[PDB]
């Protein structure tokens, strides 16, 4: 009420008159902020709403209600020099402007400023205009604080102070770093947003030491010794520059708790539900951001995939789609489906990590950063592969005009007992024109596709990371079926790992300490297109191997949590751009916060990022992963925002699709390998034949009248011959042998689920017994001598 | 008679990119460069629509357009990680505009900043990490210059030395850092300095683990 009473008195300080409908403007507008601002349900906000209305019309008869209640509400200082009320598209139009010239100066991040986004700056804001004008800031991690905070921290003018907490922090260097922040507030009327950070803080002890700050702005005996006497000097000092003449102790004292109740302003962040005090409930405004709405999602990505070209003027309108943005509008084009299709995969993937959690398993929180990771790997894939389909057009179009030039040369050669079988070599020649040029209408269609279907790796990269396969392949299938309802044409058929990776790399991977699975190279192509630095759960040991053989060459160092001397291993690491495998995640520093947030600082040339009580710089080479031997853990909501899981645990679909890969291998053989060759139906065979195309074109344009010499080349002309038309071949062949894998694979399916209980039995056994402890080597043993060292199949 | 007005329009805005080319890139301000730069947008902004079909006013503004594209790339050129090597570098592979470092605007500006994007990238990259490297070898220097022993007095006899575990632990942070600096890529335009520290360092723990030693016992051997 006191908070109110003086908002209400700064509002009507600098203005000269009002009538009675701009002050209870004023005055329900401070009953929103400090009302509704702390709310979570939007029910509460509803019921908010309208009771102020309806306190509004009942103590204030006779008052029109429209002039004084307009329910977009806004107050602000910079359009003008009053605080008027004011519109929104203005306020809009003045932020985007101070927020494209905040991204050119200390951060490039690009940002995106929806409907609440801005509510909450100006909420920062009017928080930042009060004297004692504290803000607590509770929602989800990530999703706008301590970005918004120093966003309206550079508007406001206002420098911004931390404190860099590690081991070693007593209650002397906190009572010194209190010390210089009110002898650089109150001294010298230097503003200054000191924001405090779950991380740093979460119980430090001495938290109840500034409560006297957040009450009246003074901590009595901070300044014992030669401490009162030079601040006392300072404090006249200080005075005397802003023209206020005080002679005695308590005079300047008193104006120097005046000051620092005018300048410095204290934030916190918190995340929400041990418990923090209800005092230091009372003392802040508690500002509630919540989760983003459909709306802020579609114009987050709206806003980053505006500059990638995702118009198809064919594109037909379905009769009805699955809209999750109501105001979407109708009917969309192209990139409005896209999009809308973009917030439905987030959409889908809360109610599956609902439905996990509804039976009891092990969830992990879901956060705006994924969402902006999904985006941003959407964006990058897009660009990669539209660059590589240009690339190898322009290299076929380069094909095509050296074929042109080669017939120009063959019936310049039949000016001339050699004239036969020339003029046979170029009975080749055209035809494997007619080829090419049918490779080329093939590549038109791989237009049509190659943007639904990078949207289908993109959320796959991103988000089903931590996921079992089974998990992975139904949200795989949801996305699938979505994107049909959208008209969004996409590969019925995709390989998630051929897609991400080429051979070459799957052998570099199988040369390293890898096995041969479908979930293990799928979080394989995890670890090679992550932005967040990444989280492995590996109950096998196996991972941290593969790490440490893909990474030897920047010499990787090893260590773990539990170790005395980790903090300067990260260090180090973080110096001087060695990559860090970092063991045992489960007793988790929150000293890894900003790092694995890219929490970087330019201060002059300095890249600083702050590390202990160190401000260290960020070397660019630097990478980090967190590993878990232990599959049974529940990570902080904060560590979900940060690190990107993969998933090397052994469930009962990953094991059955190995027996049964298995199995297939080892007794029929020709449907593996009319299995294997339908997953080298995409890029590889392709890339081979490009590859032989490429190697011909090296010896193609040598042709001057020599090629006449011997005109044996058509051979190597012909060895392309048959190889494609066995490319023509398996494609044209392609429906029966899905097929019949699918019946060979669905009379050896038991037998694999009898395997996947037989070890999900092994495993269960170790609670009967301390030593009936079996290995999953133990069963791959079994499996192989029953397979393959059998006496009875012989 | 409408291309007078153009070129009198025009004529100001060319003699603004003339006074801000010759500016000298040593005495270059890049936030004001960027506040003159708005100037000029908004100037270009205010122009009516009776000039915006012929090619000299789209002409100057893609070049604006061009100018504020390039602006975060100026204000991080004149970054202090950035050394006399790097510039030798971009020399190197930039070929064109032979400076010798009198340093104009312009000749940093016509060469194309746009197209040459990855080029300044990875120099920037390697500048960041020799400055990242050159800070650290300037905290060694700082720390280890200023150490001094604490004397404690001992029963007024003589003056023992308190406090060995602070200093044992600053010798294996450090000995262990430069560890990790020879595996270091940017390891080898600083190597030999590092190595005399590396070898002073080691001295270090050389006297020390002594010292401990023949401090112990002979205050066991005085008790």
């Amino acid at each position: 009420m006191t908070r109110w009473v003086r908002g209400i008195f700064e509002a009507l300080r600098p203005l000269e008159t009002l009538p009675v409908e701009g002050l209870i403007r004023i005055w329900a507008h401070e009953a929103l902020r400090l009302f509704q601002d702390r709310l979570v349900e939007d029910e509460e906000r509803r019921w908010t709403d309208e009771n102020i209305d309806t306190v509004a019309l009942k103590h204030f008869p006779n008052i029109d209600r429209e002039k004084a209640m307009s329910r977009p509400i806004l107050y602000s200082n910079w359009l003008s020099k009053d605080y008027i009320p004011v519109d929104q598209e203005e306020l809009r139009d003045y932020v985007k402007a101070r927020l494209k010239v905040f991204y050119e100066e200390e951060l490039d991040v690009p940002l995106v400023l929806f409907n609440e986004v801005l509510d909450h700056v100006l909420r920062i804001d009017r928080i930042f205009r009060q004297p004692q004008g504290h803000l607590l800031l509770i929602g989800v991690s990530g999703a706008g604080k301590t970005t918004l905070s120093r966003f309206v921290a550079w508007m406001n003018g206002l420098s911004v102070y931390q404190i860099k907490v590690h081991r070693k922090y007593t209650g002397e260097d906190f009572d010194e770093d209190l010390r210089t922040v009110l002898r650089r507030s109150g001294c010298k009327n230097e503003k200054i947003a000191f924001i405090m950070d779950e991380s740093n803080v979460l119980d430090s002890g001495f938290l109840e030491r500034m409560n006297t700050l957040l009450a009246n702005g003074e901590v009595p005996g901070l300044f014992e010794g030669d401490e009162y006497a030079t601040l006392m000097t300072q404090c006249k000092e200080g005075a005397q520059k802003e023209g206020l003449m005080l002679d005695s102790h308590e005079e300047l004292y008193k104006w120097f708790t005046s000051q620092v109740i005018r300048n410095l302003h204290v934030v916190f962040t918190m995340n929400p539900s041990a418990a923090t005090s209800p005092a230091l409930f009372n003392r802040c405004v508690l500002n509630w951001f919540g989760d983003w709405s459909t709306e802020a999602l579609y114009q987050v990505g709206k806003e980053f995939t505006s500059k990638m070209d995702l118009e198809k003027p064919n594109y037909i309108v379905p009769d009805y789609m699955p809209v999750v943005y109501d105001k979407l509008p109708q009917p969309p084009s192209h990139r409005e489906a896209i999009v809308n299709s973009c917030v439905f995969v987030h959409q889908t993937l809360h109610q599956a990590n609902a439905r996990l959690a509804k039976r009891g398993g092990r969830t992990m929180a879901i956060t705006p950063r994924h969402y902006l990771d999904f985006i941003n790997h959407y964006a990058n894939l897009f660009h990669e592969k539209r660059s590589e389909l240009e690339e190898q057009q322009m290299h076929l179009n380069v094909g095509l005009r050296k074929i042109k030039e080669t017939v120009d040369q063959v019936e310049e050669l039949r000016r001339d007992a050699k004239v036969n079988r020339s003029t046979a070599l170029l009975k080749s020649l055209s035809a494997e024109r007619e080829r090419w040029e049918k490779t080329s209408e093939t590549f038109k269609n791989q237009m049509s596709t190659i943007a639904g279907d990078c949207l289908l790796s993109a959320a796959f990269i991103a988000y089903a990371g931590y996921f079992d396969q089974q998990m992975r392949q139904n949200l795989f299938t949801t996305w699938s079926h979505h994107l049909q309802q959208a008209n969004i044409q996409f590969r019925t058929d995709i390989a998630r790992t051929e897609y991400l990776s080429n051979a070459d790399e799957r052998l570099r991977w199988q040369a390293s300490s890898l096995p041969a699975d479908d979930l293990c190279t799928e979080n394989a192509i995890m670890l090679k297109r992550f932005n967040r630095y990444p989280l492995i759960i590996d109950p096998s040991g196996q991972a941290t191997e593969f790490i440490m053989n893909e990474y030897k060459d920047r010499k990787i160092t090893r260590t773990s949590f539990l170790d005395d001397a980790f903090r300067k291993n990260l260090e180090s690491a973080l110096r001087f751009g060695n990559p860090l495998l970092v063991q045992d995640v489960e007793s988790y520093d929150p000293v890894l916060n900003p790092v694995l947030n890219r929490e970087v600082r330019r201060t002059g040339g300095r890249v600083l990022i702050t590390l202990g009580d160190q401000d260290i710089d960020l070397s660019p080479s630097f990478v980090i992963f967190l590993s878990t031997r232990d599959p049974t853990v529940e990570f902080p909501p904060d560590l979900c925002s940060r690190v990107t899981f993969v998933n090397f645990t052994v469930t009962r679909s990953s094991l059955q699709s190995q027996c049964l890969n298995e199995v297939l291998k080892a007794e029929r053989p020709d449907v593996d390998e009319k299995r294997s060759d339908l997953l080298k139906l995409q890029g590889e065979f392709q890339l081979r034949l490009r590859q032989l195309e490429k190697s011909l074109l090296q010896a193609l344009n040598e042709v001057k009248g020599r090629i006449l010499d011997d005109d044996t080349i058509i051979t190597t002309l012909e060895n392309l011959k048959r190889e494609a038309a066995e490319v023509t071949r398996k494609v044209e062949e392609t429906d029966i042998v899905m097929q019949e894998v699918e019946t060979v694979s669905q009379q050896y399916l038991p037998l694999s689920t009898a395997c996947s209980s037989i070890y999900f039995t092994m495993e269960s056994l170790k609670q009967i017994h301390f030593l009936y402890q079996y290995s999953l080597q133990f069963f791959l043993d079994i499996y192989h001598n029953v397979l393959y060292e059998n006496p009875n199949l012989k | 008679q409408d291309l007078k007005g153009v070129w009198s329009e025009l004529s100001k805005v060319w003699e603004q990119i003339d006074q801000m080319k010759e500016q000298p890139w040593v005495s270059v301000q890049p936030r004001k460069l960027r506040q003159n730069l708005d100037a000029l947008l908004n100037q270009l902004k205010s122009f009516p629509a009776r000039l915006r079909q012929y090619a000299s006013y789209e002409f100057v503004q893609r070049l604006l357009k061009g100018y504020m594209k390039i602006n975060m790339l100026v204000i991080e050129l004149k970054s202090e990680a950035l050394k006399d090597r790097h510039w030798k570098q971009l020399m190197k592979r930039l070929h064109v505009n032979w400076v010798v470092s009198e340093l104009t605007l312009g000749q940093i500006w016509d060469v194309d900043l746009q197209k040459n994007e990855a080029i300044v990238k990875d120099v920037l990259l390697v500048a960041q990490g020799e400055m990242a490297l050159e800070e650290f070898l300037k905290q060694i220097r700082e720390v280890w210059n200023t150490y001094e022993l604490d004397l404690v007095n001992y029963q007024n006899k003589c003056r023992l030395i308190r406090g060995w575990d602070d200093l044992f632990n600053k010798v294996k942070e450090h000995i262990n850092s430069v560890s990790a600096m020879k595996l270091s890529p940017y390891y080898k335009v600083f190597e030999e300095d590092a190595l005399s520290w590396e070898d002073k360092l080691n001295r270090i723990m050389a006297l020390f683990d002594v010292w401990i030693d023949v401090q112990r016992r002979w205050v066991y051997l005085e008790g």
